[PDB]
């Protein structure tokens, strides 16, 4: 049951990618702004809405996997 | 106008960074730092707000040979002379330094190079947005 | 262009920003000016406006090579010279300076350059249009 | 025929704008401007009609070294001078200038691609038609 | 063609457009618009009928060399001489005017294209059909 | 930086590494190493700060020629000199010591790549966030 | 410091494997030495630690000739001579040695290749790894 419930949380994931993300300093100012900027994008996301990005630097793709079967095996 | 000792450390800086520009006169270095200010963030560095103006000033001038002489430089910035040889004196060929591949205008010469990555480390290279309401 | 006090400061940051420029005659940077302002949108930037109109008038000038005109010259905008050289006395050769495969247009003299630049912090390259009613 | 006045101004526009011109003879010029009255519409621009007659006209006559002389030439138009030297006296070789890589011939001169930029914002670049009850 | 009047005006707007043609008599250049009004359509333009006329004999002639034949000269249209010197007096090296990998046959002269550009602002490129009953 | 007795390690470590370096003044490598202690994090390292900060600062000045001005040169920034040679007396060519196809600008000078592989002895290049709360 | 003998045996068996070191000062290679022991790990060999860090001091020295001449080096790090010649009493030329195809900069050199294989025997070239709970 746990790992029915772990599949179906982790049916779709989205991938976030900004060359010269690694010079980013650990724990500072700059990597706390990033992360806050990056949730509260995503928050406010949906069907209804838009998010823009740049074309040089970074790309934004959606990966999924279905998901079946699992009653049955239950 | 961007403030006035802040300026003058920033024309100092680039100046003993670069000890070939110490003999250009001076107006010229306050006319280009005056007009690259038109392009670095402030609170993004904050810190060291002097250091990006000063890199980013140099690459601005020496992008592809913009910043020349006072007069001597002859009115031909669309040519560039690549050979030149005189009879039994002496010869001399020339040629690119960089050879940059994606087109960015920031990779195109170390100065650019050096602030962009000063740019990646300090703030980002990203830019996600979303409809406010 | 909207008076003469405006023009009167593009044309000294021109000259300002290339010493070169200050033996060409002034009527003809009038005339180089009052073609550039317009493509300029004052709205846009509405505090560096003059240097929008700079950087744009030098690009629009230096783009291939047209204020290489002077009074006595012929009609060789239609091909380039690569080399000049006396049979026994000195030898020269020219070149292009910069290759433009992406074909913009705007990317074509470092002035262009930098006022895309400057145009992209202004306010953003895109267009996002819904058609009204 | 287009308008008298409108057409001295274009003209002096040309000649004003590139110098060389002055030594052409008159009579040619208005008929290259005629002739390229017959290409830009009125309404689109209403304002300035005259800096883009002059400037297509430009194009016009700059296109492939369209505008010639006047019986110097030889019925040579089909074939180019790549190059040539006396003995011992001066040698010289040609080359192009544009490499155009679009095929589409407004991108294949600076005056061209003014004009094609002038076009965008005037107007635009774009046709979108629908059928007709 | 249908009259004579409309015949030397596209003749002297021939001249007019290129000096060259003042030396060539008279009857071939008859010869040759005689031959190129066929392809032109005046129910297309029935306006810029001599200009188009001028226009597609100017490009017909100057496809690749076809007026190059004087009263004497030899079977060369199969091959061109790119170079000719003397051993020791001068040397002249010769080229191609332009590149034409589109293979459109009518973009291989700037009066050819111009007269395209003319046809589209008159009457579309394009051609559909519906089959008839 | 925190003090100077870490500034003179630096740069004499600096001058362990590049024996040339001294002979030039000492001035110099101190405004360049205090422009290189701007990208290197004490955090991650904390034992090697020193060589690391070296390292960096080396590569840098090394890019491409920051350092090739001494208190005398001029605007050679743009261009590289290719071959140089008296007329009659000796010849001297010159090149490029590396390619660098990748475009990562970091693997440039072999202290780069030293300073990428240090990087990834002591803490991983890899960036993996996500968002908190 | 790691263990002065081991350290002297490091240096002594590099400098048997290479003669040639033989004349260069004992302190350079003491300070390149130590530099390089930051990258290997201890337990990863433990028996033949003294010829892997020799190997990797060798290869970082061989890396782009990082490791110069004393004072005889001139400041010039960024250009190689690909060749030379006096005008009648010799000639000679350069060029590449290795010609890297893959960017590790462990396959640049054949120090690198061999202490590349000798890691991959020892431990290998993996890196497995997942979460702690």
């Amino acid at each position: 049951e746990s790992l029915a419930t772990q599949i179906l949380r982790r049916k779709q994931q989205a991938v976030w990618k900004v060359k010269g993300l690694a010079e980013m300093c650990d724990d500072d100012d700059a990597q706390y702004a990033a992360r806050l900027r990056l949730a509260q994008v995503d928050d406010n996301s949906g069907v209804g809405r838009a998010i823009g990005i740049d074309a040089e630097t970074e790309e934004y793709d959606v990966l999924n996997s279905d998901i079946s079967g699992v009653p049955e095996f239950l | 106008i961007m403030n006035q000792e802040t300026l003058i450390a920033a024309v100092e800086q680039m100046r003993k960074l670069v000890p070939a520009l110490r003999k250009v006169p001076d107006e010229t270095l306050y006319a280009w730092v005056e007009m690259a200010e038109l392009f670095v963030c402030q609170k993004t560095f904050k810190d060291a707000y002097v250091k990006a103006i000063a890199l980013y000033a140099l690459h601005l001038a020496f992008l592809d040979g913009a910043l020349k002489g006072e007069d001597e430089d002859l009115e031909s910035y669309s040519r560039r002379v690549t050979s030149f040889s005189l009879s039994g004196e002496f010869s001399q060929t020339f040629g690119e330094v960089t050879k940059n591949q994606s087109g960015n205008m920031m990779l195109s010469t170390p100065w650019g190079k050096m602030f962009e990555q000063l740019k990646a480390r300090r703030r980002g290279r990203f830019a996600l947005m979303t409809g406010l309401r």
